[PDB]
Order: structure tokens, then C-alpha cells, then sequence
């Protein structure tokens, strides 16, 4: 039969492409004058009325590690953080020959604070007065190599300047959604056995992504999503030990952090019309801020992770050890809650082994045996380098607690040779892309090409 | 559905095409890149409409033409296209000969327009 | 006049419609919101043109269709519409049944296009 | 060529017009003025398309109309236009009477549309 | 110097209240009520479409 | 540096604010003659200023 070319418009054909998505949030009320850094200032309200329509006859390949969506999210977060630090105060005259003394606080196992007095510029800019404040030890450095136990300095003023965080903004990780622009589409893989790559047998077209929690963490994942059926392990390549291996849990683990200390918020007129907030005094006794998790549930979760890992490592035992050294910002679980930045030593968590024998903890009605991690609270933050890293987090009056859910783990293996069946897993951190890489692994952005050509038996009517 | 026809046969997918070309505005401005998505979407839509219009196809998604179909492009039977094959597979298989078809359509439309202008006028 | 036909009858107002759809550019840029007016106006114009085109009406403001008029929508005589009623009053009275008419027009246009493609081809 | 027809006769230049109206996007954003070029180009294209469409000419570059040609506009023979004269010279010579022709075309298109609506309906 | 900082006004700018006009963008219109007995609300019996204020 | 036909440079010492913003130290640098101007009309061959 004779065939003729016919052009069809509005054809569901798509190809992989790169584009800038839009951030969106729910209908959050303005409430007080305080507003979130990344809500109601750079995004648009959304509507969940459109649903994810499942395509039952498509086989679309998905990739996790080669995806620019997470890079675009990181760039947007960096831009928002840079924008938020502009209108806040620039400080300046704080780092001077601080005179720090032992003060009323005495020896103890707590990290303690140093009471430092210094000269501050009053409302008159050609006059000075004396003020004092309590500072954390990591934020205090000796001024000079010479022996002097009374003169000290801030950790800053050798690097770029520092901007105090505004007290009228909050660091609450509210969920956000990513929506593609016009002419683009978002495909979500509904399969629960997705290992990171390979084809997806259950794809759905969705208008926007689900709630994405921008929680800041290095070793663990807090307030993340939960797996559908079982713990799932993701990795770019298991052979390469330099890579970072993600473990997405099925059941969350409750974690409760707290700062029993009752700090007092001070106000110092540093410059004209701009105030500086510090810790004035501690009321009551001095205690250790700490995090608590349940030992039995954590051990069961580690055993589940071990049996899941044993699939890829049949003849090798699993061992959990501490981090491979490094600075405080690397070897410690660093996070922020309530406005305070905690760095918790997780050396007591990853202590165990699994050679293939399953152990069950039964009975134990009095299951209050919990594991506690000591934490150190920091005010000077250099979370993102090269974009105005230094930030001073103002203190908050009263004692605080933060209850959250651990939903994922980040690990890294170590090398070996000569039939070494004692490979160990250690906590991993560093790069911030991996934290959000485990949340947008299901979504792929595609560009629609509606113009098509097909043969059919027809001709122009003349 | 925005992509409800995807995965079906070409004959089944050649229905309710209007839902595939009803994209609207979205988002609130934050920087220049937010507006860049709007303007590039508008430019792409205008490009597609202009390309479809220069072939003599304006206001109609389905547009039968008079250009003969060369057998060397696909060399497959009619039962191998409109009965089991999907639009995505067909596009992946036929993308190698889009430029020749576009040029032939442009030449045919220009020739038909000139012939119409000559025949209508000389009467 | 840009709105010279406003206030007159529907029959009198159905004349010189071209002046109602000849909006052009205006203003000089000060910030992003000034350009947002231009791009949103362009998007609205493209939306209106696309909606009018998917019903089989391209390049013509007046476009008679084949969809039957249900009596339940207005249930008023012809002398009550084109003789004394204005366009604003008619729009306020008929805005409650726009979606049904749009869906019927889309379905009718698709059906007519498919029937034309089937009848022209099989000869 | 984008301007390959320039310099030739009007008859020779009335061919392959499609290459004259296939402008696409270009450039990367630096400031607001870079985007202003894109949006003003889009606005100009939409203005031209709307002006061409209100005369009853949609989707076709060449469009013969029914308005009589007044002899006072050019008062030159047919051999003085399509045989030796170029498009630029003709535009420079005929730019003084564009508004009258545009108004006549608009009036003629409206009158033809109204007459078609009256004659088709009353049968 | 007890409140936010102060910026001196430039000597090369003037605070003359020159008249200004407000024009609607494309697709919008401005309606002006020509009635001289307008009390703030209620219908207007003399309306006019204007390009700018 | 001693006398010569070259344009030469001037070695100027001055007090600079150290990492402590309420403390000063002594530093020195070489500057070109066009970039150096006498501070005041009074006769002083040791005190100078930048052209800015
Ligand atoms: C921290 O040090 C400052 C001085 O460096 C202390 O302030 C003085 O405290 C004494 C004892 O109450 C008073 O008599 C002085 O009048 C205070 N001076 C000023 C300028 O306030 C401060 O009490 C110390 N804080 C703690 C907790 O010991
Ligand atoms: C400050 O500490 C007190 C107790 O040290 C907190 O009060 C407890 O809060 C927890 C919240 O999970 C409750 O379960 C307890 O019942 C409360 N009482 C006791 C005696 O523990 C108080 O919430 C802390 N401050 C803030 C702001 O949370």
C-alpha cells in the first residue's frame, strides 16, 4: 500500500534534559514577623489536587548519581543562605584582646564556658566601655604563641569576616516541593526495589515532588523519608572504597537530644542601632548536653543493616568501628536544632560485629538501658566554605530538647589484602550533596517533544 | 492525564491530543532564572507553532500532507507501526530522518502555495 | 475606542471587534515586576489563542460551531439576548456553564477532525 | 541565506520566504536588558502575526485579498514593479500609504466575515 | 546613634513633587467616574475608559 | 636605594591594624613617587601621604 507522511502535534514523547525547577511550599501563614529562610520569600504556594498518574506500559531508565537536580538544589540553598546573611549585622569590633577568667564556674567534666571581658564601642563611636560575655572553648583561641593564660581571642579575624545570624529568622527545615516549568515533566519510580540504577517497571508522571526536608547532618539522616518494605542499600560502586554508601532504613529510630543548661540571653550595643546577643549567665548547675537513643532498637537496626550488607559480602564479616579521625567538624555528628549547633561524638554507637549469627533480644520489660552520646555546642559555624562561611549563631534562653527520627545511615569501607575477611564500616560525612541525594533519587526531569511524524494512507484535500 | 496516552499504541495514542498541548503559567518570581523558564517556554511554543505553520498546518494537530513517503526511511509494514509500536519507540527509530522530511514539507508547501496563487489568478 | 462597544446591545456590540484585541507593548523597565506584566500579558494572549484554536477557530473572531445549544443553560428567547441585553450582563448570567460548553466544543472539534481524516483518506 | 533574496527583483524575491521568518533564541542572560531583547522580539512577532491575522491571512505568507488597488498610490505600470524594482525601493516608495491599505483590509475582512456569517446561517 | 544608622540625603537630588501618571499594562483598563457627587461608594452613572491617570 | 636616573621608589613605613581591630603594628612598603604626595604645605621631607 502507498503511504504518505503526516505530522502529529501533542505527542507524548520525552527526552532527558536540563532545566531549572521551581521551589514551592504549603499555605503557611505569616504569623509573627519572624519568617523562615526558605519559605514565603522565594517560592510559590502549591496545590496537591493533581495526582501522580501511573504509566502501566513504559520502561524508563533512571539514574541517581548522575543527576543535576541535587546540584541545582544545593546551588539554590547556597544562594538563599548567602542572601539571608546580607541584611543581618556585620559585627566587627568583637575580636579584641579579650581578658578571660575562670569566674564562678569551677572544675568539672563539662565542656564549660569562659567568662571574657573586653572593651566595646558605646553609642558614642569615639568612646569605649567595658562589657563581658560567656564564650565556648572552641570559639576561644590564645592570642599569641607566648605563654599567657589571661589574654585570648576569637577563633575568627584570621579568615574572612563573620556575620551574626538575625534573631528574626528561623532554621526550621520545613518541607519543600520541586515543580518543573511548562513544557517539562517529572517521572517518579514507584518500585520499592530500586537499587539506584536500572529500568523502572512502575513509573508515574507527577506535577511536583513530595515534601523535601533540608535537614543538616553529616553522619546520620534525621527526619527523612522511610522505605516501603525493607532496608535498601545504595552505592555508586561497591568495589570502590573511596565512595560513600547510603543505607535507607525501613523503621525510624527515635533520638532525643537535650541541653539541660539554663542560659541567659544578653544584649550588648555593638555599633549604632545594632545589638549583639551572647550568653550572660547560667542559672543553676552546669550539666552536659547529650543525645539519647535506645540500645536494643539500635542493635536490631544494625543487625538488619548487617544482614542486608551480607548479600553483597557473603564470605566477609561485617564490623562497625569509629570514624577515621579528622577534625571536630568531620568526625562528629554535626547538626542544628532549636537554633543551637550540636556536635556529638558517635564513637559509642558503631561498636559491634556480625559474622552471620542472628541474635534476638526477648523479654526485657525494663528496657530503659539506653545509649547516651556527649555533645559539644558551637556558635561559630563554617558549614559551607567559600561563600561567607563564618556565621555566629545567637544563643537562646532556657533549656532545650529536640526529638527526631533517624531514617538513614552513611558509611564508608576500608581496603585490605591477602584474604583479609575483616573489612570494617566507618561513619562518613563531608560533602553535603549526599544528604539530599538520598531524597530525590526517585524523580527524573524530562523535556516533552510534541512534534512527530508518522506514515498513513492520506493526502491533502485539493 | 498529561501523559495518559503514553505507553499505548500509536493508533490508541492518536486521541485526545489537546491535553498534551495545554501547558500554562506557574511559579512566583525569585531572581531572573525563574522568568527565564517562562520566556524559554514561550519561545519553544512559538517555535513549534511556526514550524507547524510553515508546512501548511495551522490550527490542526493532525495534518495530512502530499509528500510521498520514502520506503528507505522505515521499510516496515503498516501493521508494525499502528498496531503494537509506541510513540516513544517510533520517535527513537525515526529521529534519524527528521531533517529530510522537514525540508520536503517546506518545499511542498511553498510549491503548493505558488501553484494555488498562479491557478487562482489566471482565471 | 478601546471599549466603545461597551454598553450597547449584543448585536450592536458584535462589530469592529478587532479594536478589542490590539493591545501592544508599553512602559520602560524598572525592576522585574515591570517585565512581569509584559510576560504575563503574552502568556494570557497565547492561552486565549490556544483555547480558541483547539475548538477549530483559528484566525477568526466569530466562529459558528455544530454543538447543540442546551435549553437549560439560559432558557430565554432570542429577543431577550440580541435586542436589549449587553455583553457584561450576558457574561454575568452565563458564566456558570462555561466549562461544559468548553468541553463539548473540544470533544466536537476532535470528533470532526477524526471524521474528516477518516473520510478523506478512505476515498 | 537569511537575506539571500535581497537585491533581486520583486518576482525573484517572492520565493523561499520561509527563511526570512525563522528567527530563534540566542544569548545568555547578563542583566535585564538581555532578556528585554527576547521579550521585545516575541512582542514584535506576535504583533506582526496578529496584524496579518485580522486581515483574514493566517498561516500563509502570500495572501491575495479583494480590496481594489487605487491608481493614485503608485500610478506605475506592472512592468515597473515586478521586473526591475527591488523590495527595498518599493517599500521606500510605498510607505506613505500603508495606513489606508491597512484600514481598507481590516474593513474588508470584517465585512466579508459578517457576510459569510449572514449567508451561511440564513440557508 | 541609639537607633538605626542615618544616611545624609544627596545634594544632587531634589524633593520636588512633580506630577506622575499611572498606566495599566496590556490587557487591563482604567475606568474613571466623571460624576461630581461621588461620596466614596455606590454606582457611577458617568464612567470613562482612560489609558492613564 | 641611592641616587640615579631611574624613577626609583620610596620606602615608607606606617602603622597598620593587625588581626586585632583595636591594636596596631608597624609595617613598610615600597611606593612609586607619583603615588606619594607631601602631607602638608609645611616643609617636611619625612612625612608623606598617598595621592588618594
Ligand atoms: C564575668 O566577669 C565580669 C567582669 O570581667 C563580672 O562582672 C563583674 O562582676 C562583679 C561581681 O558580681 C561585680 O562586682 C562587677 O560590678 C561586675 N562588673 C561589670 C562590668 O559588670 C561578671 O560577674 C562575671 N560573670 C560571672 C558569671 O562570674
Ligand atoms: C527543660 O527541661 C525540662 C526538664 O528538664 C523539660 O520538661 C520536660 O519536657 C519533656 C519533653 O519531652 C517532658 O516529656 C517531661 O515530662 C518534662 N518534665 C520533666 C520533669 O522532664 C522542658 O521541656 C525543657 N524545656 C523545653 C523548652 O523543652
Amino acid at each position: 500500500e502507498n503511504l504518505w507522511v503526516t505530522v502529529y502535534y501533542g505527542v507524548p514523547v520525552w527526552k532527558e534534559a536540563k532545566t531549572t525547577l521551581f521551589c514551592a511550599s504549603d499555605a503557611r501563614a505569616y504569623e509573627k514577623e519572624v519568617h523562615n529562610v526558605w519559605a514565603t520569600h522565594a517560592c510559590v504556594p502549591t496545590d496537591p489536587s493533581p495526582q501522580e498518574l501511573v504509566l502501566g506500559n513504559v520502561t524508563e531508565n533512571f539514574n541517581m548519581w548522575k543527576n543535576d537536580m541535587v546540584d541545582q538544589m544545593h546551588e539554590d540553598i547556597i544562594s538563599l543562605w548567602d542572601q539571608s546573611l546580607k541584611p543581618c549585622v556585620k559585627l566587627t569590633p568583637l575580636c579584641v584582646t579579650l581578658i578571660c577568667s575562670n569566674a564562678t564556674v569551677k572544675n568539672g567534666t563539662v565542656e564549660e564556658m569562659k567568662n571574657c571581658s573586653f572593651n566595646t564601642t558605646t553609642e558614642i563611636r569615639d568612646k569605649e566601655k567595658k562589657e563581658y560575655a560567656l564564650f565556648y572553648k572552641p570559639d576561644i583561641v590564645p592570642l599569641s604563641e607566648t605563654n599567657n593564660t589571661s589574654e585570648y581571642r576569637l577563633i575568627n579575624c584570621n579568615t574572612s569576616a563573620c556575620t551574626q545570624a538575625c534573631p528574626k529568622v528561623t532554621f526550621e527545615p520545613i518541607p519543600i516541593h520541586y515543580c518543573a516549568p511548562a513544557g517539562y515533566a517529572i517521572l517518579k519510580c514507584n518500585d520499592e526495589t530500586f537499587n539506584g540504577t536500572g529500568p523502572c517497571s512502575n513509573v508515574s508522571t507527577v506535577q511536583c515532588t513530595h515534601g523535601i526536608r533540608p535537614v543538616v547532618s553529616t553522619q546520620l539522616l534525621l527526619n527523612g523519608s522511610l522505605a516501603e518494605k525493607e532496608i535498601v542499600i545504595r552505592s555508586e560502586n561497591l568495589t570502590n572504597n573511596a565512595k560513600i554508601i547510603i543505607v535507607h532504613l525501613h523503621t525510624p529510630v527515635e533520638i532525643v537530644c537535650t541541653r539541660p543548661n539554663n542560659n541567659t540571653r544578653k544584649s550588648v550595643r555593638i555599633g549604632p542601632g545594632q545589638t549583639f546577643y551572647a550568653t550572660g549567665d547560667i542559672i543553676g548547675d552546669i550539666k552536659q548536653a547529650h543525645c539519647n537513643i535506645s540500645e536494643e532498637k539500635w542493635n536490631d537496626t544494625l543487625q538488619k543493616v548487617g544482614i542486608e550488607l551480607q548479600k553483597h559480602f557473603p564470605n566477609k564479616t561485617i564490623k562497625y568501628n569509629q570514624s577515621a579521625g579528622g577534625d571536630m567538624e568531620i568526625t562528629t555528628h554535626s547538626f542544628n536544632c532549636g537554633g543551637e549547633f550540636f556536635y556529638c561524638n558517635t564513637s559509642n554507637l558503631f561498636n559491634g560485629t556480625y559474622n552471620g549469627t542472628y541474635i534476638s533480644t526477648n523479654s526485657s520489660a525494663n528496657s530503659t538501658s539506653t545509649i547516651t552520646l556527649q555533645c559539644r555546642i558551637k556558635q561559630i559555624i563554617n558549614m559551607w566554605q567559600g561563600v561567607g562561611r563564618c556565621m555566629y549563631a545567637p544563643p537562646i534562653a532556657g533549656n532545650i530538647t529536640c526529638r527526631s527520627n533517624i531514617t538513614g545511615l552513611l558509611l564508608t569501607r576500608d581496603g585490605g589484602t591477602n584474604s583479609n575477611e575483616t573489612e570494617t564500616f566507618r561513619p562518613a560525612g563531608g560533602d553535603m550533596r549526599d544528604n539530599w541525594r538520598s531524597e530525590l533519587y526517585k524523580y527524573k526531569v524530562v523535556k516533552i517533544e510534541p512534534l512527530g511524524v508518522a506514515p498513513t494512507r492520506c493526502k491533502r484535500r485539493v | 492525564g498529561f501523559l495518559g496516552a503514553a505507553g499505548s499504541t500509536m493508533g490508541a495514542a492518536s486521541m485526545t491530543l489537546t491535553v498534551q498541548a495545554r501547558n500554562l503559567l506557574s511559579g512566583t518570581v525569585w531572581g531572573i532564572k525563574q522568568l527565564q523558564a517562562r520566556v524559554l517556554a514561550v519561545e519553544r511554543y512559538l517555535r513549534d507553532q511556526q514550524l507547524l505553520g510553515i508546512w501548511g498546518c495551522s490550527g490542526k494537530l493532525i495534518c495530512c500532507t502530499n509528500v510521498p513517503w520514502n520506503s528507505s526511511w522505515s521499510n516496515r509494514n503498516l501493521s508494525e507501526i499502528w498496531d503494537n509500536m509506541t510513540w516513544l519507540q517510533w520517535d527513537k527509530e525515526i529521529s534519524n530522518y527528521t531533517q529530510i522530511i522537514y525540508g520536503l514539507l517546506e518545499e511542498s508547501q511553498n510549491q503548493q502555495e505558488k501553484n494555488e496563487q498562479d491557478l487562482l489568478a489566471l482565471d
